[PDB]
RNA sequence: GGCGUAAAGCGCACGCAGGCGGUUUGUUAAGUCAGAUGUGAAAUCCCCGGGCUCAACCUGGGAACUGCAUCUGAUACUGGCAAGCUUGAGUCUCGUAGAGGGGGGUAGAAUUCCAGGUGUAGCGGUGAAAUGCGUAGAGAUCUGGAGGAAUACCGGUGGCGAAGGCGGCCCCCUGGACGAAGACUGACGCUCAGGUGCGAAAGCGUGGGGAGCAAACAGGAUUAGAUACCCUGGUAGUCCACGCCGUAAACGAUGUCGACUUGGAGGUUGUGCCGGCGUGGCUUCCGGAGCUAACGCGUUAAGUCGACCGCCUGGGGA
């Protein structure tokens, strides 16, 4: 998991306070840090299946919310799959 | 998750009444109150009150004739999975008149005989009898 | 009788908490030490019309059948009806009594032959043992129907204590239509009573205050 | 209409399309509703009359065509649009327990084998035997060494996991659950054909490893026979790495999600106020109503309901 220090320098970069932590660009966010970091776990122990099913509804929670966001704001869609570096 | 919240007033009514419970509580809604006031002024239920600004609670408080629920049986008709639009000719009959049916118009949600009377026709709530 | 000699002779105390019957619940007042308390403050207007309705049937001269059948208060309920022109049991309630009344009525009637026989040297030309039989038949008809040996047809009544103890008797009057009365405890089932008592059933201070009451109400309405 | 046991819940899930959608107002008027207009050929069905000597038959008159289109209106509900809201769903803080997973390491007990000290005639097996083993010194017992596999006690109708499954101890990487305080987002939800993934044991491929166990196989017994059950050996396999297989009575023979409906006696982990009373999550056993063909299930439903999916339609052939 993230600590609480990568939490709170994410919380405050992508949130429009230091409280918002429920803003999906927030939540977003920490499912990408936490997928980027557990790349490298997963290049290492590829038979971590268990582990792996957590992974994947770390990418699903975030496809949804990705969405979601999609179809209430363009604009900060684009703005955050930019910033966050994510294709779609 | 909850997808009928009018079929689980009818099921907190069908079950306080067989558990002899005197008043059930749900979440309200206008569209449960209106249901409410049809069931309460054709002498289903008793009464009913709204609790709450932001989370409004609807109670409904039952009634029981010789002990036993007055309520005798009242089914969903038209659900979200199978919507039942009957125009004013086909109005249908519970109980052959003696229960009713209740059944959202353009000018409201009424029962059967109102909604004949009025000459309209529109969806069919629920049956109550 | 009121709340004061209900509270004071223990009517109030009631069964254990894992015992309760939940269609106990209203009349419940509250719980102590995991043993329920039965509200008085309901139990004496339910008592007292329940007692109102029985003197008002034996002014009618309805026969009242008393129901009680535990060890310690078969005296109690014996008393009350000898002092009270009725009629009684107080062993174990027969299955039949009540519905298969054309059965133990034959019974009753060898009952009476037995106790005719009993005064009467009958139990002497016989061989000493054949008497002896005659006897023991005679102990245990005195027994158990002793009490209802007069009754000559089916009662109106019945007045019941521990009406589960004594759910064979409530079952038969309520296949036959005789209204129940019974002193019902937190752990007894009441849905086949049309006059219910909450108190003590077990305590012999309480059973005799409701006995004594349904006694006197009783000889009250025969006074009239 | 069904799917615990009669046929029937996919082994388990993620999830696109599809289906369904918490609550407030406005707006629309698509679905819905109302009215009208055009059309829905005649004949036929239906009714009330007539003449065939009556009926068949014919035929006058009268109703239906339950749809489609358009126009005019209502706006409760469903849909679209807009703004919201927080009760659903999610994020953060602190803490709690855990055989959850992947990797590495290590400890003790035991079996087997190798070398050795003591020592002699048995051991081992079984219903009884024999095969086998032992004077070329076994079995027993003591010491040293090697190796593989599994972790006694704890241990628990205990715990963790989507299911399959997961049990010594330590470390590294790592997933989830639950609890209590508030905050934050503001319907972001539920289900899911196809798709994809995971998936006991056995089995397959390549390379290793191999103590014990043990399909096959060999012998000895048993028996009428004994391709068995029992005994003595014993090879794949069981173990490891990677890939494959994709099935089990993969079972609760019980799909997932949400809401509601009397009670009693157990377990486990949180947390509240002073061993005592509160409030949470999962879990055992009984049992009420109800349900059920019955057996039984019974707030962890097989009860009362809603959303979606999967499946069944006599036995055999299959």
């Amino acid at each position: 998991s993230l600590s609480t220090e990568a939490t709170a320098k994410i919380v405050s970069e992508f949130g429009r306070d230091a409280n918002d932590t429920g803003s999906t660009e927030v939540q977003v966010a920490l499912l990408t840090a936490q997928i980027n970091h557990l790349q490298g776990h997963f290049a290492e122990h590829k038979k971590d299946h268990h582990s792996r099913r957590g992974l994947l509804r770390m990418v699903s929670q975030r496809r949804k919310l990705l969405d979601y966001l999609k179809r209430k704001d363009v604009a900060r869609y684009t703005q955050l799959i930019e910033r966050l570096g994510l294709r779609r | 998750s909850m997808q009928d919240p009018i079929a689980d007033m009818l099921t907190r009514i069908r079950n306080g009444q067989a558990a002899n419970k005197a008043a059930v509580t749900m979440p309200s809604s206008k569209l449960k109150v209106a249901i409410a006031n049809v069931l309460k002024e054709e002498g289903f239920i008793e009464d009913f009150k709204v609790e709450g600004d932001t989370k409004p609670e609807l109670e409904l408080t039952l009634k029981y004739f010789q002990g036993k629920a007055v309520v005798e049986s009242i089914q969903r008709v038209s659900r979200p999975g199978l919507r039942i639009y009957k125009r004013k000719d086909e109005l249908p009959k519970v109980m052959a008149g003696l229960g009713i049916a209740v059944v959202s118009t353009s000018k409201g949600v009424m029962t059967d005989r109102a909604a004949r009377q009025a000459g309209l026709g529109g969806e069919i709530i629920c049956y109550v009898a | 009788v009121s709340m004061r000699d209900m509270l004071k002779a223990g009517v109030h105390f009631g069964h254990q908490t894992r015992y309760w019957n939940p269609k106990m619940k209203p009349f419940i007042f509250g719980a102590r030490n995991k043993v329920h308390i039965i509200n008085l403050e309901k139990t004496v207007p339910m008592f007292n019309e329940a007692l109102a309705e029985l003197n008002k049937i034996a002014s009618r001269k309805g026969k009242i059948l008393f129901v009680g059948t535990k060890r310690a208060a078969s005296e109690a309920v014996k008393d009350a009806a000898l002092s009270c022109d009725q009629f009684f049991v107080n062993h174990r309630w027969l299955g039949g009594m009540l519905t298969n009344w054309k059965t133990v009525r034959q019974s009753i009637k060898r009952l009476k032959d037995l106790e005719t026989q009993s005064q009467d040297g009958t139990f002497d030309k016989l061989t000493k043992k054949e008497a002896l039989m005659r006897t023991r038949e005679l102990e245990k008809l005195e027994n158990s129907l002793g009490g209802i040996k007069d009754m000559g047809g089916l009662p109106d009544a019945l007045f019941v204590i521990d009406a589960d103890h004594e759910h064979i008797a409530i079952k038969e009057a309520n296949n036959l239509g005789i209204p129940v009365f019974a002193i019902v405890d937190t752990n007894s089932d009441p849905d086949g009573v049309d006059f219910v008592i909450p108190g003590n059933d077990d305590a012999i201070r309480a059973v005799t205050l409701y006995l004594g009451a349904v006694a006197a109400t009783v000889r009250e309405g025969r006074s009239q």
